[PDB]
């Protein structure tokens, strides 16, 4: 379903950012955060947003799906506008509508939403899950309008299957270039690239780690290998990152500074 | 939620309502919701609008495909999605649409009266259009599922005139329209099953009497796998190799007998309805009611016919200047 499309998407056409823009909107935030623990948050709620997605059962295209609605809405929105542990099972549900996975049933998504944050995350999490499924009905609304009801997201998934599958390298690189696919959902990638841009810069890394001479290849293709250096930066960038950071020592406190929505008068 | 960022929020919102003047000019009603016949509020435009309330509250199955595929979808053959109005108090879906004051259901319905009591290319260039806009549907890996008159949507008078656009993306997953594969227990929806729906138009707009007419949970369907075999025969085993694997093909084999459909085909039926065999349109009709889907045209394959190459040529206009003598849509009366 509209495979083929990406160069008049709305993907494409409305949500691939320009950096200083995003830049510009991530300020309000970053009053309360610094860049880094921005960074840590994001993170988090991914890993978040991926473990709702497996508890579920959910295919990897859906939990990618609702990573990408989650960041396109902060992208826009602070922190505070809406409570991320309240948007983040929003964002799958919503995601497995689009991807005619189906309608998560009430039960299931806030049984689901309690267990993964109670057995997995409670290091950053001391309470319950409180939302009930009106809010997440709420939230929904909220979060289609927001994106200009844009549903339809490319991921570098596609790309890197035809890509694999080119080089004739399927067996060795695929299984590599798949989960640096994955962590690439960890940094703001989707929102700048497109996705066939994001699995070469991964697809390039998996080489290089698997000492896979691709040179001639890569020099083959009609692309900005400039763009795809930018992204390979940003992924070798993540692995450090993911070194020097502890999720479950710094979250509780990272969610500390978060700013929180705002109560009627 | 944020209190300053829902009300902003609140502030800003777009109130269909608000925007547009509706009450009392519901068109249509079916299992899409409530479709009006709308007007601007604010009075910057003289134009009709098509207004729909989606089914049900919040954003089900149905409503998420249609606005997810039309947000996308751009073709001068498939209806174009203006705008989506998210009413927050009691969850209802609108969409807005231009108003196209005809569909294929009220100008067939139009022609079978006069038959109980068209310009030379409109059934020519109705079918050009259908396939344009289904080609396009299909070359984004989209399938239509439920093509039938009703969603044929045709501009009248305006900037469009004429021009044909294809309704209802919202069939997320009477039968005359549906394929005889889909009768008998396939598991999926393919492009072929909206190329059949295509030719059952087609005929449709060639005699003004549905092909496969037939009277009122199961997919398998006796009365209408019946009615498609006393207009085109029972498939033979070579027509339809793969029947065997259908997985109502031993209820088919149960309930049916090849002889009782022996002097039945579409060449029959056409004729009975004075459409010559030896034409192009017929050729090409028979082409997309094919029984075996994989031995279907496709959507791309009847664009490049003959048939639209022969005189008259399809146009942009379908009613090609002529007055449309087809009356306005009336307004239901929904309580
Ligand atoms: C006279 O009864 C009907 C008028 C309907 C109509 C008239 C004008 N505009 C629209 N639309 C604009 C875009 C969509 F919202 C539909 N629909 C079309 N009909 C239907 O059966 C129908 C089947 N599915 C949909 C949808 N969705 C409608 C006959
Ligand atoms: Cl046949």
């Amino acid at each position: 379903a509209m495979a083929g499309n990406f160069w008049q998407s709305s993907h494409y056409l409305q949500w691939i950012l320009d950096k200083q823009d995003l830049l510009k909107e991530r300020q309000k935030d970053l009053k309360f955060l610094s860049e880094e623990e921005y960074w840590k948050l994001q993170i988090f709620f991914t890993n978040v947003i991926q473990a709702l997605g497996e508890h579920l059962k959910l295919r990897q295209q859906v939990i990618a799906t609702a990573t990408v609605y989650f960041k396109r809405f902060y992208a826009r929105y602070s922190l505070k506008s809406i409570d991320p542990v309240l948007m983040a099972p929003t964002c799958v549900f919503l995601a497995s509508k689009v991807e005619e996975f189906g309608v998560v049933s009430n039960t299931r998504l806030i049984a689901a939403a309690t267990s993964v944050l109670k057995t997995r995350f409670s290091y950053a999490f001391p309470k319950e899950f409180p939302y009930r499924m009106n809010h997440i009905l709420e939230c929904e609304f909220y979060l289609l309008e927001l994106m200009d009801c844009c549903l339809i997201v490319y991921h570098p998934y596609r790309p890197l299957l035809q890509y694999v599958q080119d080089m004739g390298q399927e067996d060795m690189l695929l299984p590599l270039a798949w989960r640096i696919v994955n962590d690439t959902y960890r940094t703001d990638l989707c929102l700048l690239y497109p996705p066939f841009m994001i699995a070469l810069a991964c697809l390039h890394v998996a080489c290089v780690v698997q000492q896979k001479d691709a040179r001639q290849w890569f020099a083959e293709l009609s692309v900005d290998m400039e763009k795809i250096l930018e992204i390979i930066r940003v992924i070798l960038k993540l692995y450090e990152q993911w070194k020097n950071f502890d999720e479950r020592k710094e979250m509780a406190t990272i969610l500390s500074k978060m700013p929180k929505p705002k109560p009627p008068p | 939620m944020d209190y300053d960022f829902k009300v902003k929020l609140s502030s800003e919102r777009e109130r269909v309502e608000d925007l547009f003047e509706y009450e009392g000019c519901k068109v249509g009603r079916g299992t899409y919701g409530h479709v009006y016949k709308a007007k601007r509020k604010d009075g910057k435009d003289d134009k009709d609008y098509a207004l729909k309330q989606i089914e049900g509250t919040g954003i089900s199955m149905s409503a998420c495909r249609e606005i997810a595929l039309l947000r996308e979808l751009k073709h001068p053959n498939v209806i174009s999605l203006q705008k989506v109005f998210l009413s927050h108090a009691d969850r209802k879906v609108w969409l807005l649409f231009d108003y196209a004051e005809h569909d294929l259901w009220h100008i067939i319905k139009f022609h079978r009266a006069s038959k109980a009591n068209l310009p030379r290319g409109m059934v020519k260039s109705l079918l050009y259009q259908i396939l344009d806009g289904i080609h396009y549907l299909h070359a984004n890996w989209v399938l239509h599922r439920d093509l039938k008159p009703a969603n044929i949507l045709v501009m009248g008078e305006g900037p469009e005139r004429g021009r044909v656009k294809i309704a209802d993306m919202g069939f997320a997953r009477t039968f005359w329209y549906r394929a005889p594969e889909l009768l008998l227990g396939a598991r999926h929806y393919t492009k072929a099953i909206d190329i059949w729906a295509i030719g059952c138009i087609f005929a449709e707009l060639l005699t003004s009497e549905p092909i496969f007419h037939c009277r009122q949970s199961n997919p398998y369907h006796h009365d209408q796998l019946d009615r498609i075999f006393n207009v085109m025969g029972f498939p033979a085993d070579k027509d339809w190799e793969d029947i065997k694997k259908m997985p109502e093909h031993s209820t088919l084999m149960k309930d049916f007998r090849r002889n009782t459909y022996t002097n039945c085909s579409l060449i029959k039926y056409m004729e009975k309805h004075k459409v010559k065999p030896d034409s192009k349109a017929f050729h090409l009709l028979q082409k997309l009611l094919t029984m075996d889907p994989i031995k279907r045209i496709t959507s791309e394959q009847a664009m490049q016919d003959p048939y639209f190459l022969e005189d008259p040529l399809p146009t942009s206009d379908v009613f090609a200047g002529c007055q449309i003598p087809y009356p306005k849509r009336e307004f239901l009366t929904e309580e």
